[PDB]
């Protein structure tokens, strides 16, 4: 029935300049309040703007006078157009369908559109082995340092090492990502066999692998 | 603004409890004019958008199952699931629309119990690789632990460090219901080569003590 998909969100450097567009179809378009709501990166949900059923515009401080909120009836699309992008624009914008044919409640939400701005310059991650210091199970890990844009993807041994996995969520310090994976096994499966961290990073075209090496004294 | 606070933030339950979340306005939400609460509840399931749960702080939404329920008046409200069912077990958001801007709770996460587990923790000495470039990354795996809170503490020969830490923590996992955390403590190769002894001490309801893990350099 009701579908709402929204487009045009990626990347820009602050300052920069972006419009979603929101495509509405399954109800008549014309008889329902619209708004945009976005949902930042630590999940917090906020009202950007409304548009009424007669082009009466609604928006919270933040934006105003840097978003524009438009509809257009006759190609059932819902419009905002963002300019003087900041750091804190960065969010999943949803549009939303008023509930009932009276106010903005938002009844339906599309699926949302990223918009990041950040003024990192793409990078790949560094990959860097984690193996153990000075048992019955061993935990190996992967660092994967300073890299933008978001994604990588870390498999351990292409994927066939999935259990005793933990890839712990991404986070930002200084513009740049960096996220770690630990692998718990048994102590007579390593360093018996052979593990390797794989991290592909999408954006800056890398592939890499990382083989854990066992510590130990072929010192000098 | 019109501020809206939700508690507590998380909340821990067994499948088949009856739970209940707040929701606090504050202002009063309540229309004098048709006696309405202007206020509605949101659930938001992991990938999805929110979906609208609950309006006028009492009515479902058609097809809303009826153990959910929404009730409360003036900035006082609550939402009760009657049996809650473990695709219940997620975040709730609740909002004004009395006056703009439009506002949110900061939302509330069910998740499920599960009996205490002490994390299984490992400290890891910056590569060689990363030395070379002269960087130098100390990591610290606090694993498979309950509940979810835990403290994590840097000492480096004795003494505590806290600039340079970047910390993450997993959500709850969905096979064994614990919770994993990683915590990197990055310094200049030179800094490292200035100290000895590198310590990673979690603290965690499961001990009295710290959990220490070290190496010397």
């Amino acid at each position: 029935e009701v579908q709402l998909q929204e487009s045009g969100g990626g990347l820009v450097k602050p300052g920069g300049s972006l419009k979603l567009s929101c495509a509405a179809s399954g109800f008549t378009f014309s008889t329902y309040a619209m708004s945009w709501v976005r949902q930042t990166p630590e999940k917090r949900l906020e009202w950007v703007a409304s548009i009424s059923t007669g082009d009466n515009t609604y928006y919270t401080d933040s934006v105003r006078g840097r978003f524009t909120i438009s509809r257009d009836n006759a190609r059932n699309i819902l419009y905002l157009q963002m300019s003087s992008l900041r750091s804190e624009d960065t969010a999943m914008y949803f549009c939303t369908r008023g509930r009932g044919d009276r106010g903005d409640l938002f009844g339906y939400w599309g699926q949302g559109t990223l918009v990041t701005v950040s003024s990192a310059k793409t990078t790949a991650p560094s990959v860097y082995p984690l193996a153990p210091v000075c048992g019955s199970s061993v935990t190996l890990g992967c660092l994967v340092k300073g890299y933008f844009p978001e994604p990588v993807t870390l498999t351990w041994n292409s994927g066939s090492l999935s259990s005793g996995v933990h890839t712990f969520p991404a986070v930002l310090q200084s513009d740049l990502y960096t996220l770690s994976s630990s692998v718990t096994v048994t102590s007579s499966t390593w360093p018996s066999q052979s593990i390797t961290c794989n991290v592909a990073h999408p954006a800056s075209s890398t592939k890499v692998d990382k083989k854990i090496e066992p510590r130990g004294p072929t010192i000098k | 603004d019109i501020v809206m606070s939700q508690s507590p933030s998380s909340l821990a339950v067994s499948v088949g409890e009856k739970v209940t979340m707040s929701c606090k306005s504050s202002q009063s939400l309540l229309y004098r004019g048709n006696q309405m609460n202007y206020l509605a509840w949101y659930q938001q399931k992991p990938g999805q958008s929110p979906k609208l749960l609950i309006y006028w702080a009492s009515t479902r939404e058609s097809g809303v199952p009826d153990r959910f329920t929404g009730s409360g008046s003036g900035t006082e409200f609550t939402l009760t699931i009657s049996s809650v069912k473990a695709e219940d077990l997620t975040v709730y958001y609740c909002q004004q629309y009395y006056t703009y801007p439009r506002t949110f709770g900061g939302g509330t996460k069910l998740e499920i119990k599960r009996a205490d587990a002490a994390p299984t923790v490992s400290i890891f000495p910056p590569s060689s690789e990363q030395l070379t470039s002269g960087g130098a990354s100390v990591v610290c795996f606090l694993n498979n632990f309950y509940p979810k809170d835990i403290n994590v503490k840097w000492k480096i020969d004795g003494s505590e460090r806290q600039n340079g830490v970047l910390n993450s923590w997993t959500d709850q996992d969905s096979k064994d219901s614990t919770y994993s955390m990683s915590s990197t403590l990055t310094l200049t190769k030179d800094e490292y080569e200035r100290h000895n002894s590198y310590t990673c001490e979690a603290t965690h309801k499961t001990s009295t003590s710290p959990i220490v893990k070290s190496f010397n350099r």
